[PDB]
């Protein structure tokens, strides 16, 4: 559930 | 190399976002929140002749105002920094890159799903006000042919069904429905007039804020909901 | 309704002698210390259209300066404070009166037994110059054809017979004598010039700052003496 | 007695040097750290009228800035000090000398060994930095004919051989070669334009900044090393 970024994008 | 205040405005931003930082030759910046949640990057007009690696930017900043405004920042012999002044020489330490967290490539946001703008008087008011009414959360969604900004408090009420703050954006022309949630504790967005980029496919939720300074992408929280 | 600088001003002043208060329709306000021994009362310019119950006065005023000058405050359809703004709506919880303490009627208060006044620059230096030398009582007592306030640390002169400060203030000439002890504590009086009115009874002593702005009723600890 | 806000400056100085102080009829005051590492001294342009001793010099000079500007200061009959004009009067603690350390005699620097300044403006940022940069130990050595001041952590740095802090002063057309050390902590010195005389014989090094306000003689550290 942890909002993350590195769930959707690649840096 | 040199910064102005400008620069050293932006990098000061930054470091509320992450407390070091990785610079790298050019005249691009960027950086991420330890826990990755939020990215940010700028275009800036001093050129960075180096790279280096700060573990506390924030206080590397400040002591940049205790020196000449045209004090010449380089690298010493011994590999730490030098901060040329007119009569003085301030050093401090350069990092190493392990004790830092930073992108290894900035983010390609996709094309957002909704395009609305905030503007910096509003953006001011609803960080100042959520503080006031702790507002640990907002839900931008669709109302009416507008865009609406709703704040809750999710402690208390979890199902951010009731409002402590409200703010009226712009006219939505689509015919979609959504309900994106944003953690206020990301909102670490410098002052200004903002283009507001909101993206949904599937579970997969993010906003990207960005003026003609800097730009920032947040992830949003799971309880997001929207038909695209 | 509205509220002009002026009115929240002396609220915030009022919210420093009760975190919270009510407020009744009318332009009249007042509030009183939750033990008891101070009361303030005053009339404002603005009138108030709906009976509310703030819990926390500060808080609230505070989230007044985030929106419009002429913003309108109302009664919602959810028994709540509405602060409708410009672009925008900011929400505030009604409290329910049982949680906070409220005077039922404004006190009257009886003829003055002696009336003394104090101006707006030797208010803010025994204020000022208390906190300095330890002071947390005082005594108004008549002496040499005048009243004067003398400064006493309670804590290491209980007997108050070593004062720390001296302020005269009018003369008198008066066949009565008396030395009234006020708690530094209950003086949470706003700056200004006021009319003092000090009254004895028995074992009942009270006194009244006036001013053209408002009244502070305060109650005289048990040391006092007088012969009225 | 009245004290202008410039001897009052000078004297809150010394109250960081010393939190006590034994005040002189005449217009030269004197104070000395309780362990002799630091001696100041100045001659001031308001006339003591009487000899009195201060335990806390610091609150003293506070209690001052909330009376008139012209309020008398006098000795009480009770043998404490009285700070009254036409309307209030505030009374404080004449202390005993065995209470209070204080220098019998003033310090006389009769020879030095090498003269050089220091600029008002640089002065401060040597401190600033320092605060910065948790220097505690600066150390004044000749360099390319140029006398300069390198900022030291002693801590993390025990021979000071990587200076975190420098800064360059007036030219050096000299033979002698030396490295005076003083303690930072040593070195309360207010804003101004100092005269700097170092002097070295043996072991014995002591270092004297004087400005057209007040002098201060310091004790440096045994680090130091002078072929004097």
């Amino acid at each position: 559930k942890k909002a993350s970024l590195f769930d959707m994008f690649d840096f | 190399m040199k910064l102005s205040k400008d620069t050293i405005a932006i990098l000061k931003n930054f470091a509320s976002i992450n407390s070091g930082i990785l610079l790298s030759q050019g005249k691009f910046i960027m950086t991420r929140a330890v826990n990755g949640t939020t990215y940010a990057e700028a275009n800036i007009s001093d050129e960075i002749d180096f790279d280096v690696a700060l573990y506390d930017l924030n206080s590397f900043l400040s002591i940049l105002s205790l020196v000449s405004d045209d004090a010449e920042i380089s690298m010493h012999t011994d590999g730490n920094i030098k901060i040329a002044d007119t009569r003085s020489t301030v050093y401090w330490p350069a990092a190493d890159k392990s004790t830092i967290v930073f992108p290894n490539k900035p983010i390609q946001f996709p094309v957002a799903s909704v395009i609305t703008e905030i503007k910096a008087e509003d953006l001011q008011q609803l960080l100042r006000v959520s503080r006031g009414l702790q507002i640990d959360t907002i839900a931008i969604t669709n109302k009416d042919g507008k865009i609406v900004i709703n704040g809750y408090n999710k402690v208390e009420d979890s199902g951010l069904t009731r409002p402590k703050y409200s703010l009226t954006l712009t006219d939505y022309d689509g015919s979609n429905n959504f309900n994106f949630v944003i953690n206020m504790a990301n909102m670490k967005i410098q002052p200004g007039n903002y283009k507001v980029m909101l993206w949904g496919a599937g579970d997969k939720v993010a906003a990207k804020f960005e003026s003609s300074q800097v730009s920032y992408v947040i992830a949003m929280e799971a309880d997001s909901t929207h038909d695209f």
